[PDB]
């Protein structure tokens, strides 16, 4: 299976890739990125591999639900564009905890949300990341897994020395993965064939001497096609999967600082709607391209996929846990023909670079002017930079050491580890984002307390599930989405609680930093003719009107397929 | 009930839920 991409004719594929990477980039070395780019750059950075292993994997092992989670995105996009870069905008900010900084004053506040946000970071998206890279090589190349990070990240190195190669990056990506979901749906017989065969994938080699597993613990779920799976004993249960994925993906879109920092460098609202549109667009596909493929390769592969005794597993991926995650690299290596394959092995790497070169551009940001700016206030632009620099080196070799932890992480479901990390840590971000540009009565001591109560919990909770890799069902036995909500409510009581007690930071220095005072000009005092410009957010009648009756029709395509796919 | 029943009746309720919110952005 590793040596069929070795003909000289595919990997002629992936050097033309890289040769016309190389060229745009420097074309592009050598605030008017427009709608078409910024939607296409807001996809090719949160569509991953990461996105691509972990989607297949689920979608594998548990269905369609999974697939469910990219269209929530969908939704939580319009909000991106209607709701809070108008106010990164109105504020002209440039990182997001630099906005909380000045809705909330104070240098506590803005540090400590840096390293959670640049916590969230490492773990979630530099670890999945290059995780699912890695098991792209590995199984495309006989390459480790180690080795593999260490080739996709210098090959990263090399693609960063972005909106426009983004654009590059996604429109590769979305037409080689509309190939491949063709191809395999050919291959299977269509989808009524591939519903109809996909409720046999049962291994062959289902006992391990006289230990017999259990019948629910091989069998692809009777669910398996419904996205609304039983709230108690289906995993990712609808209730949870709704409102903790939506916390979740309110965090990640509205948030966090990548995909704020893409949708700041538009031309001018209009322009922010339509990247909005388009990157929501393209969001609508992740699920026929990433979530049903993975269940043709267990379709196709049901012994490799579907493996549940330890030692075939091991075999098969070197880890007892199931070998969930390859669904998508066995479609692609073992299903797709030499050119094809070599033009998969791109998309892939299409998805990683764009995901990884902007996480790497928005925590250099992030470390840039959120911490060792505050460290040096006389830092010099160079030494800045070098800073910057030297924490994404330092991210990169955190992340790495980190990479083992993610191997097992919930039987090896990599998109189940990110989602869980993320909600162990995300909801807190989220409640405060929510809490500070939508109410004006949280202060500076009384979100910062709220936020470590909260990180306090998460942290307890990651700990004791590292730990136990017989844990408490009372803490660990609901799942994640739920414990997603819990965090979210006892955030954001406590935010509420601590500030109803502490300070109202007046009124005057909440001007174009809340949604109720995103209006007013009255001469904002801060509590720390291009300007007029940046911070200028009017649109021209005809696009506004546009731009609102395409983000109407995208979330009904959302709500359509929802509903089409239960 | 057929997928695009589901499909269908889910883009009703979405589209009254969306004429109910820009009626109320336009009376608020
Ligand atoms: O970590 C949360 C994020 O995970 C990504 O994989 C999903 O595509 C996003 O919708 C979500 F917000």
């Amino acid at each position: 299976t590793h040596e069929l991409i070795r003909n000289a004719a595919d990997i002629s594929i992936i050097v033309i890739y890289f040769v016309v990477v190389m060229a745009v980039g420097l074309w592009a070395m050598f605030r008017s990125m427009v709608w078409w780019p910024i939607g296409a750059s807001l996809f090719a950075s949160n569509i991953g591999s990461g996105h691509f292993v972990g989607l297949a994997g689920t979608g594998a092992a548990s269905g369609i639900a999974i697939g469910g989670f990219e269209w929530n995105a969908l939704v939580l996009v319009v909000v991106l564009g209607w709701l809070f870069v108008p106010i990164y905008i109105k504020a002209g900010v440039v990182t997001m905890p630099e906005y909380l900084r000045k809705r909330f004053g104070g240098q506590r506040i803005q540090v400590y949300l840096s390293l959670l946000s640049l916590l969230l970071y490492i773990f979630t998206k530099i670890s999945a990341d290059i995780f699912s890279g890695a098991i792209f090589i590995n199984l495309a190349l006989g390459l480790n897994l180690y080795l593999a990070i260490f080739l996709l990240l210098a090959i990263t190195a090399l693609y960063t020395i972005v909106i426009y190669t983004d654009t590059l990056q996604t429109v590769i990506m979305l037409v080689g993965s509309l190939i491949l979901t063709g191809f395999a749906f050919h291959e299977v017989g269509g989808y009524d064939a591939f519903m109809e065969k996909y409720m046999k994938a049962i291994p062959t080699i289902v006992s391990d001497g006289n230990t017999t597993f259990q019948e629910k613990c091989y069998t692809p779920r009777a669910d398996s096609f419904h996205i609304f799976r039983d709230p108690l004993t289906g995993d990712l249960p609808w209730p949870g999967f709704i409102f903790g994925m939506s916390i979740l993906t309110l965090w990640y879109w509205c948030t966090d600082q990548v995909i704020v920092q893409r949708c700041l460098s538009a031309k001018n609202m209009s322009h922010v709607k339509g990247g909005c549109i388009l990157c929501g667009y393209l969001k609508l596909m992740p699920m026929f391209i990433m979530v049903m493929p993975g269940m043709i390769s267990r379709i196709l592969y049901t012994e490799k996929i579907a493996c549940v005794v330890p030692s075939e597993c091991e075999k098969y991926c070197g880890t007892k846990v199931g070998c969930t995650n390859i669904a998508y690299p066995t479609l692609v290596v073992e299903l797709m023909p030499n050119g094809l394959r070599g033009l998969m092995l791109s998309v892939m790497l299409a998805s990683l670079m764009s995901s990884l070169t902007s996480i790497f551009n928005s925590a250099s940001t992030l470390f840039t002017m959120d911490i060792y700016a505050k460290v040096r206030k006389r830092a010099s632009e160079k030494e800045l930079m070098i800073a910057g620099r030297l924490f994404i080196l330092v991210l990169i070799g955190i992340s790495i050491a980190w990479v083992p932890i993610v191997q097992s992480a919930q039987s090896g479901q990599l998109f189940d580890y990110i989602q869980s990390i993320t909600s162990y840590l995300g909801p807190p971000i989220a409640a405060v984002f929510l809490l500070a540009i939508f109410w004006k009565r949280v202060n500076e001591p009384g979100a910062f307390w709220g936020l470590i109560l909260g990180l306090l919990i998460g942290i307890s909770r990651m700990i004791t599930e590292f730990a136990y890799g017989n844990c408490p069902t009372i803490i660990c036995g609901v799942h994640y989405l739920y414990f997603a909500i819990i965090l979210f409510a006892i955030s954001f009581i406590t935010i509420v609680v601590i500030s109803l007690l502490t300070k109202p930071i007046p009124d005057v220095h909440l001007y174009r930093l809340c949604w109720s005072l995103r209006n007013s000009k009255e001469e904002r005092i801060d509590l720390d003719a291009m300007k007029m410009k940046m911070t200028d957010t009017s649109e021209k009648p005809l696009w506004r009107t546009v731009l609102n009756v395409n983000g109407i029709i995208l979330v009904t395509v959302a709500v359509f397929c929802h509903a089409y796919f239960a | 009930l057929q997928p695009w029943m589901q499909g269908l009746i889910a883009v009703a309720v979405f589209l009254v839920l969306v004429a109910i919110a820009f009626a109320v952005n336009h009376f608020w």
